[PDB]
């Protein structure tokens, strides 16, 4: 133990001496061979998700970089890490819920397509012949009771519902900024939920954003369908922002 | 070691079996794809191995729907199996929806195909890249590529192949937006020359396809006189 | 049953009695025939009610999916074209006539037949169902090329009515629907409100 | 296509590492305790719960299998949710057939069985689990382990994950056969913070409690209450 | 895939079966386990490992099995793979009397079992199960009877035995005082308590620590009973009363 | 009629802490009578048994399919099946074959294991249950038997009155229909005994 | 190395060293040519003899009407292939009654022999062919290989010492259109001969030749039948 | 049998009768026709009673695993999907003829079903061969928004018509109440028909039936 290793366990999904499985470890750091980092933060009345937005490639339409993603008219998403990987979830996530729909009769719970994902990771990680997806899904909604909702699922399976959260590179500094914001908040709940997401974004990545560097995402009690923020609209953020 | 299976993450979360169908996909001569005002324009620089192979031969540039043009990189045989994959999609997209398949579905669709190959120690990856190309009043002109691990995006200008950042580094000096398929033939012949290393390799056939208002939205090969011309105006400007 | 759409310039209109029979007895007297697929495309039901409602809750599945992959409003065309998949190829297996109705931002106002059979066909107006053999002199001595939505939708409440009170198997209410790009308004006739036309006495 | 070979094989010892490692994973997890007392079962665990981010409401380490059910584990949380869904499922197609609620040996019975499959079917890997599972039937409480072997046994009452061999110790030193349920919620509480760490709250542990009106987890209230004399 | 594959099912260079064998090493750390044949009977008696104070005592055994009617069995080794092997001997019991309206007799079972072990050590690239039965039945064939099973696949019937833990030693105190033709259950009862006495030298023996199952036949029917705590300790003292006279 | 290809009748009746199961003897293949001793009635425990009227066939077969699942039963779970519980299992056998059924229409007559409470019930032969507080019928002649169930039973009857009352109710029954008879066999069940017994009958 | 026993194993250079050695398969086998005019294609090929009793092993095989293949690697492998090929034709007469044009059934050999490169524990194909054909597009030599790679060719050799033969095609191509058929196939034969150390020669025991043209469905020529064309090498 | 259902201001009123047939002879004077789907959640069957009991038993089931995985209280949708989906797949062969009530998170909700998997979504409803019986009732009295009172009277009144005017129905009237705060299974509601008694008597004394063989087996 300490880092002891037998057999095959660096290679496929069975156990180290020490329980752990490397091969899913190693999928978390495939998450960070992107660059990017993304937040997710819940207040009483909407959700948000915002993320970097690199095109270093001049000869890219724009239009086509995104890493948002509808998975139903009132289901949003961000992915972090491979984008092929995340793809592909993305796909998965949107059968899920349309096949929910079918046979049930109402909408997908967002913590239910979350948990579904999350099962269909966790196959990954105990069957030994395919790897597990290098990437991360956050989810936003609206549930009629618990109101606007995220949750987070990764490569190992787990999930979680979270009052903010982040991913990727930058993921332990937002969690660091995200906690030390809702302390300070009565009833430890966020209430300026899109200049809290950009504000911890920009801190951790210290960039001060162009409204061309980020992507926003929403759901709202009001508005439960979700919404991407156009280029003014987030430029209208910045600017509120940057004028205190 | 690490490198051997699709299904294996290496200790900093690299999949070496897709970066080693990259090495295939970068060792091949280059392919260009220029969307602009009116269409989308392809070019190969199409290395003739052996002067006993008929012009055409072994050809880069595909029709996968009557609207799609495929152009390609890397390992020939894994790119025909691929536009065989884009054909069978565009048949049965228009057989179960009743429409031609609009271009970024198409990308998408296929991109997964490829994708679906980057995760088992059962198969490979494949080892090429390519470029999807269309036109419709509709829709406009698009351009879209697509690698081993399975990504897509879509593009102004795209180069694949081994002197890729040499092609785009010419393809940015154009305003493509506001030119047409016509002169845009043109300058994918000048750049195909430019970045061609007639030392290095000694042969080479241009390959050109068209897709745009001019062809009414149908992909098609630059006819033979203005192929011809597009070289004679590369060479000529390679002085 | 009696269904009918008709398309005008910016859209459709759609109606269907309300009468659901097994035999002679009417099983519902308010059935709503006329069920969304998407936000702007409807299908006008006739046939057996297990079939129609199976059919239509396939492509309903089949279309979201669809639409949300592209994530853009799905065709009119699209929508009559996964009916006529199913309906064709289960033709042997199923009583289904399909009126498929809608807008579209690409090509406008739509109407399509897919009878018994699964063939499909775009029409300026359609009508189906058992009650249809009635108004078809009536529909084509009325119809009129350029009628406004609301020409449209008495046109469709008269041709109904008069297919209702001579089929048995059709009846209730007139259910009405008209669907454009600003959406849907639907509407129920009933009673005094449908449109009547005296019993011919001596 | 799925590898056909076992990944789980006996070394020249006589021993099955791969199980062995499995209960390593276990080891390593989070601290859960169940006490069977007279009138009924307790099933309480520690969240690993970093965060004041986390929505501790939002997933459940205590779950209910049927009206009279409950479990709780130790070890990786996502190879537990597999087993909770197959639990599920094994319950209700008794229920089907016998039209009596799945006696909890039984039901332990046949998930012991479903982890042991993956001990030796090809191409899979153990589960990193083991299971606490509470029921009460034929008026009478039931605890019992099942341990990624796919063996089970009866428990008055035990502990697993972190720091479980000196949990067993505390518990021996102070369960009696004739306490009740009450009591052994409070003495279940206890052996938690005999390992704990951070200082408790109704919102960093999750207690589930099994008598003759059925299975249910406590509500944060109700641990808060539990909570002050603690 | 041909790298991870530990290839469970193959011959070794000395016409060895690796996994076979170090399945048997598996079996023979687990709790001693004996049977014992007598005129008027046959008994098994086993070394209990669920022993910590804690545990709760809800089944009517830890380590003997009813098969059917007329037989039962007790396992030493894996638990979880003895658990699959004896819900598939039921199995097959009930198989067989569904299509004969008889009894499987003995024999049958066992070799029938045997046959899934075997198959497991040929083909499928499987672990083979880590476990070795002994079987205590009647039939009206031959009567009372006792086998025993390994991994292998193999089997063989026996007047006395013992697998697990410290099984050559009581196989050999067996072979001592074993009269052929000539036991009894009180008399195998008596030797068992004493061969047990002898291999769990770690350490002073006693009820909570052993389980005893005798089968019998009273009436035309056959009788499989399980000793109560009570009847244990009576022979446990009346084993060490015994030994009291073994000087003078 | 498939169902009476073989003719047969069974049915159950309760008392008060004891239950009666009776059946006619009668193998018969339509007209021609081929043995007066064949068994219907079948032992699921000590204190349940289950009777089947229908195709002979059916009649063996599923006793013994039955008794293949119950013995499965027993060995896996602590203990000897409760009453309702046999039902249940016998309903999903039946049902099993929904589309292709047994021809059988079983009557379960018992104690429970640990109470003693008397149960008794019949099924169709897809398996729908029916549990009743005094008597149930199954065989060619049920309408006869109801008439005389109908007409005989009482509540709370001690074992002797049970007896004759099961006796008449069958004896009486059978002796309007043509494909049942050629002897009547009872059991009666009670906490500490069966009791089994052969009835002077017709035996045309 | 670790890189060289799974055909589902790149290298790191972006190699795929099974399908390379199953190539050398194709370089092992006795030579053959292919070249065409404007009305004829023509296949030559060397066969390589056992014994000295030994017959001389099948180079030429036919595939339809019109078309004909010569082969070089795994004889198994070759024979495999060439019963797709004529189940691919067979299919085409069936349904259409018409030829399956040459160019498509190439496609078909690609899509086929590429597949087994793509999945584990499957194999390249190991041979090669030259591909004789006639159809509305006049004649054809295509060439196939164990990549699934495949070439439409003006003239063609692989095979042992085929860059002997392909330097001679080269050095006379620009005549090949407008030849007659016996000139057409003196070339063939003058570059197959190239191929051969220089002690020995063709012999109507050591050569087969196969032909397709306008007016003429595959023919094959062996022993006896070679003789007119081998004389007149002059 | 009879079985309807109606909504009334705060929820459902479902209906029964009680006789269970065989051809044309009475096999059960009280059986149960109106079946759990989950708390929540109710469904009267009439058709063929095996598939009835089994779809309803496997619905159910579903459910139960479907709210476990949730954690919320099932919709009534949900139980009319799965209904209809699975009658649909089996052409008709299942014969099993509903009606389905219940109230979820969007309140009360009605729904017939049919064999061949039509559903319809109503106010009143009602199925079985005394089904018009009990519809002339619901048309010739039904108000909207009654009070829960009225709504058991006019469900009950609609089944005796059935239980009197067909004769595949009978004997007992069985309701169960479902509203936002409250579950009322009344089994029996009303007990309108009755055995008349016996005048004389036949207590046949022990050797009125002769006895040919007997054999007493003790037990423990
Ligand atoms: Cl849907
Ligand atoms: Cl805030
Ligand atoms: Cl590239
Ligand atoms: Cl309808
Ligand atoms: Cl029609
Ligand atoms: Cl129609
Ligand atoms: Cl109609
Ligand atoms: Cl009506
Ligand atoms: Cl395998
Ligand atoms: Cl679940
Ligand atoms: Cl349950
Ligand atoms: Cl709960
Ligand atoms: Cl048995
Ligand atoms: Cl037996
Ligand atoms: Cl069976
Ligand atoms: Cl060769
Ligand atoms: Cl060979
Ligand atoms: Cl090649
Ligand atoms: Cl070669
Ligand atoms: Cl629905
Ligand atoms: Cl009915
Ligand atoms: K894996
Ligand atoms: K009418
Ligand atoms: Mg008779
Ligand atoms: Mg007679
Ligand atoms: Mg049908």
């Amino acid at each position: 133990s300490r880092g002891s290793s037998a057999g095959f366990d660096r290679h496929i999904t069975i156990f180290s001496p020490e329980g752990r499985l490397y091969q899913v470890e190693y999928a978390f750091k495939a998450i960070n061979q992107g660059g990017l980092t993304s937040v997710a933060v819940r207040g009483k009345d909407c959700a948000v998700i915002v993320t970097q937005k690199k095109v270093p490639d001049k000869l890219l339409d724009s239009s086509t970089v995104t890493h948002l993603f509808k998975i139903t008219e009132n289901i949003g998403c961000v992915m972090t890490g491979m984008t092929a990987d995340s793809r592909s979830q993305v796909q998965r996530a949107r059968y899920e819920a349309a096949n929910w729909k079918y046979k049930y009769g109402y909408e997908i719970p967002v913590d239910m397509l979350c948990k579904r994902i999350a099962d269909i990771s966790q196959v990954y990680t105990q069957n030994a012949e395919m790897r597990p997806l290098g990437c991360c899904m956050i989810l936003i909604g609206i549930d009629e009771e618990q109101g606007p909702q995220v949750y987070k699922c990764d490569p190992a399976g787990y999930y979680c519902g979270f009052k903010a959260t982040a991913a990727g590179v930058k993921q332990t500094e937002s969690t660091s900024f995200l906690e030390k914001k809702v302390k300070k908040k009565f009833d430890w709940t966020f209430e300026q939920t899109v200049e809290t997401a950009i504000t911890c974004l920009s801190t951790v990545l210290s960039i001060d954003f162009k409204p061309s560097e980020i992507e926003v995402g929403v759901v709202t009690v009001e508005n439960p369908k979700f919404r991407i923020l156009t280029e003014a609209e987030i430029d209208a953020h910045l600017v509120a922002l940057a004028e205190r | 070691g690490y490198d051997l299976s699709a299904s294996t993450f290496s200790p900093d979360g690299r999949v070496f079996q897709v970066e080693y169908a990259m090495k295939a996909v970068e060792n091949s001569s280059t392919a260009i794809g220029i969307r602009c005002k009116d269409g989308v324009v392809f070019g190969v620089e199409k290395l003739v191995l052996s002067k006993l192979y008929e012009e055409g031969s072994n050809k880069r540039l595909f029709n996968v729907d009557r609207h799609v043009g495929m152009a390609v990189a890397g390992l020939l045989a894994d790119a025909r199996s691929l536009a065989d994959i884009a054909r069978e999609e565009a048949s049965n997209f228009r057989s179960n929806f009743g429409y031609n398949i609009p271009l970024k579905h198409l990308a998408d669709r296929v991109a997964m195909y490829v994708h679906a190959y980057t995760l088992y120690s059962a198969v490979r990856p494949f080892g090429c890249s390519f470029m999807l190309g269309s036109y419709s009043v509709n829709d406009g002109a698009q351009l879209y590529m697509i690698d081993p691990s399975g990504v897509s995006y879509g593009y102004w200008g795209c180069a694949i192949g081994k002197a890729r950042q040499a092609a785009k580094t010419e393809i940015e000096k154009l305003q493509m937006k506001e030119m047409t398929c016509r002169d845009i033939v043109k300058e994918v012949a000048k750049i195909i020359y430019i970045v061609h290393d007639e030392v290095k390799d000694k042969a080479f056939e241009l390959e050109l396809s068209w897709v745009g208002e001019l062809t009414n939205g149908r992909h098609e090969i630059v006819p033979k006189d203005i192929r011809e011309e597009a070289e004679k105006y590369a060479k000529e400007s390679l002085k | 049953t009696t269904i009918m759409a008709v398309q005008f310039d910016g859209g459709v209109v759609l109606g269907a009695d309300s009468r659901t029979t097994t035999g002679s007895y009417i099983a519902n007297r308010v059935t709503d025939k006329l069920t969304p697929i998407h936000d702007r495309i409807f299908c006008c039901r006739s046939g057996s009610a297990a079939d129609t409602q199976a059919v239509a809750d396939a492509v309903t599945y089949q279309l979201g999916f669809h639409s949300i992959e592209l994530n853009e409003p799905p065709l009119v065309h699209t929508a009559a074209s996964l009916f006529k998949e199913m309906c064709y190829r289960y033709r042997e297996d199923l009583m289904a006539g399909i009126i498929i109705a809608g807008w579209d931002p690409q090509e406008g106002g739509q109407v399509y037949s897919v009878p018994m059979g699964g063939m499909m066909v775009r029409q300026s107006f359609a009508i189906g169902g058992s009650g249809s053999s009635y108004i078809y002199g009536y529909v084509d001595a009325t119809y009129r090329e350029g009628m406004t939505k609301e020409e449209c939708l008495q046109f469709t409440a008269n041709a109904l009515a008069l297919a209702m009170e001579r089929d048995g198997s059709s009846g209730g209410v007139i259910r009405l629907a008209a669907i454009a790009e600003s959406g849907v308004e639907r509407q129920v006739l009933l009673g005094d409100q449908i449109p009547k036309f005296a019993v011919a006495t001596l | 296509r799925g590898y056909s070979f076992s990944l789980t094989t006996f070394s020249p010892s006589g021993k099955l590492v791969q199980i062995e490692y499995a209960l390593a994973a276990v080891a390593g997890g989070a601290p859960s305790v169940g006490i069977k007392a007279a009138n009924g079962v307790v099933l309480a665990t520690e969240k690993k719960q970093k965060s004041i981010l986390y929505d501790e409401r939002s997933v459940h380490k205590v779950e209910p299998i049927t009206k009279h059910i409950g479990l709780v584990y130790s070890g990786m949380g996502p190879d537990y949710r597999v087993l909770v869904h197959r639990a599920r499922k094994l319950a209700q197609q008794y229920y089907l057939v016998y039209q009596e609620p799945i006696p909890t040996a039984q039901l332990v019975q046949r998930v012991a069985s479903v982890m042991q499959e993956y001990t030796q079917s090809g191409g899979v890997r153990p589960f990193g689990v083991s299971l606490l599972i509470c029921g009460w039937n034929e008026g009478r409480p039931y605890l019992f382990q099942s341990d990624p072997s796919g063996a089970y046994f009866a428990w008055k009452a035990t502990a697993m994950g972190k720091n479980y061999v000196n949990g067993k110790t505390f518990l021996e030193k102070r369960y009696n056969e004739d306490l009740e349920l009450e009591d052994a919620i409070h003495t279940a509480i206890l052996t938690l913070k005999e390992s704990f760490e951070g200082q408790m709250t109704e919102d960093n542990i999750e207690v589930g409690i099994c008598n003759e009106a059925g299975f249910r987890r406590l509500t944060p209230t109700e641990v808060k209450d539990y909570l002050a004399a603690i | 895939s041909r790298r991870y594959d530990s290839r469970t099912t193959i011959f070794s260079p000395e016409g060895r079966l690796y996994q076979v064998e170090y399945a048997m090493e598996a079996i023979g750390h687990a709790g001693t386990c004996l049977g014992i044949l007598a005129n008027d009977g046959v008994l098994l008696a086993a070394e209990r490992r669920n022993i910590h104070k804690l545990l709760d005592e809800v089944f009517f055994s830890e380590k003997i099995y009813k098969l059917n009617e007329d037989m039962a069995c007790s396992v030493a080794g894996i638990t979880s793979d003895a658990n699959v092997l004896t819900n598939e001997l039921r199995l097959i019991a009930q198989r067989y009397l569904l299509q004969y309206q008889e009894p499987i007799p003995c024999e049958q079972l066992v070799t029938a079992l045997c046959d899934i072990k075997q198959a497991y050590t040929q083909f499928g690239g499987k672990r083979p199960f880590g476990v070795s039965l002994l079987y205590i039945g009647w039939d009206k064939h031959y009567g009372f009877q006792l086998y025993q099973s390994d991994p292998s696949g193999n089997y063989g019937g026996w007047k006395a035995t013992c697998i697990g833990n410290n099984s050559a030693a009581a196989v050999s105190m067996l072979k001592q005082d074993y009269k052929e033709g000539e036991m009894t259950l009180k008399s195998a009862l008596a030797l068992a308590i004493k061969v047990l006495n002898k291999t769990m030298d770690v350490s002073k023996l006693s009820a909570e620590k052993v389980e005893i199952a005798t089968l019998t036949r009273e009436n035309g029917k056959t009788v499989i009973r399980v000793l109560k705590q009570k009847e244990v300790e009576q022979l446990i003292k009346k084993h060490e009363e015994e030994e009291a006279k073994a000087e003078r | 009629s498939i169902m009476s290809y073989n003719g047969g009748a069974v049915m159950a009746m309760k008392g008060k802490n004891c239950v009666a199961i009776a059946a006619d003897r009668r193998f018969g293949i339509q007209a021609q009578m081929v043995t007066t001793d064949f068994q219907k009635i079948f032992p699921m425990g000590d204190r349940l048994y289950i009777g089947l009227a229908g195709l002979a066939t059916d009649v063996q077969t599923v006793a013994q399919r039955l008794k293949f699942r119950l013995n499965l039963y027993e060995l896996k779970e602590g203990r000897q099946i409760k009453p309702y519980t046999l039902m249940s299992m016998v309903a999903n056998l039946l049902y099993e074959k929904r589309f292709g059924p047994y021809y059988t229409e079983p009557v379960i007559a018992g104690l429970d294991p640990k109470t003693f409470k008397p149960f008794i019930c019949s099924l169709d032969l897809i398996g729908c249950p029916m549990v009743t507080d005094d008597f149930v019928v199954s065989g060619t002649c049920a309408e006869q038997m109801y008439g005389m169930c109908e007409s005989l039973w009482e509540p709370n009857m001690d074992p002797d009155h049970l007896f004759e009352t099961i006796s008449q109710a069958m004896l009486n029954a059978v002796d309007r229909d043509a494909v049942s008879g050629m002897g009547v066999i009872v059991h009666i069940i009670e906490k500490d005994k069966i009791t089994t017994r052969t009835l002077k009958a017709r035996m045309d | 190395n670790q890189y060289d026993n799974d055909v589902t194993v790149w290298s790191p250079q972006g190699r795929i060293h099974q399908i390379e050695y199953a190539m050398e398969a194709v370089k092992q086998g006795s030579a053959t040519v292919g070249l065409k005019s404007k009305t004829h294609a023509v296949l030559v090929a060397l066969k390589r003899a056992q014994s000295e009793l030994a017959a001389h092993q099948k180079k030429i095989l036919h595939v339809d009407n019109h078309i004909g293949i010569s082969i070089a690697g795994l004889t198994a492998d070759a024979r495999l292939l060439c019963n797709f090929m004529r189940q691919e034709c067979l299919d085409s007469r069936f349904v259409f009654d018409r030829p399956l044009p040459v160019s498509r059934l190439v496609s078909l050999i690609g899509s086929k022999t590429q597949i087994p490169t793509q999945r584990y524990g499957r194999r390249p194909y190991g041979v090669g062919l030259l591909i004789a054909g006639y159809d509305d597009m006049g004649p054809h030599i295509f060439q196939t290989c164990p990549s699934a790679n495949y070439f439409d060719c003006r003239a063609m050799s692989i095979g042992a010492r085929s860059q002997s033969a392909r330097t001679y095609l080269e050095r006379h191509m620009s005549e090949f259109m407008e030849c007659n058929l016996n000139e057409l196939v003196k070339h063939g034969l003058r570059a197959l001969r190239e191929t051969l150390p220089a002690e020995q020669d063709l012999t109507t025991k050591n050569v087969s030749i196969g032909i397709v043209g306008k007016d003429l469905e595959f023919t094959i020529y062996d022993d006896d039948d070679v003789s007119p064309f081998l004389e007149g090498l002059e | 049998t009879t079985i309807a259902g109606v909504v009334y201001k705060d929820g459902i009123v479902l209906g029964a009768d009680t006789r269970a047939t065989e051809g044309m002879v009475v096999a059960d004077k009280n059986c149960s026709k109106i079946h759990f789907i989950s708390p929540n959640i109710y469904c009267c069957g009439a058709g063929t009673a095996a598939d009835t009991d089994m779809t309803t038993q496997l619905i159910s089931s579903n459910l139960e695993l479907h709210s476990l995985s949730t954690g919320r209280l099932p919709r009534v949708v949900t139980a009319n999907r799965m209904l209809k989906q699975m009658l649909f797949r089996y052409q008709g062969y299942i014969g099993a003829a509903l009606v389905l009530g219940g109230v979820d998170v969007t309140g009360p909700h009605l729904y017939s079903i049919y064999p061949h998997g039509s559903t319809d979504k109503l106010p009143y409803v009602t199925m079985g061969s005394g089904s018009l019986a009990a519809m002339a009732v619901f048309e010739d009295k039904f108000r909207p928004d009654m009070e829960e009172e009225e709504a058991k009277n006019l469900v009950s009144e609609a089944i005796a018509a059935g239980i009197f005017n067909d004769l595949g129905s009978g004997s007992n009237i069985d309701l169960c109440v479902i509203s936002k705060n409250k579950l009322d299974f009344l089994r029996p509601y009303t007990v309108p028909n009755k055995k008349g008694t016996r005048l004389g008597r036949y207590r046949c004394e022990k050797g009125t039936t002769a006895v040919l063989t007997e054999k007493i087996t003790p037990l423990e």
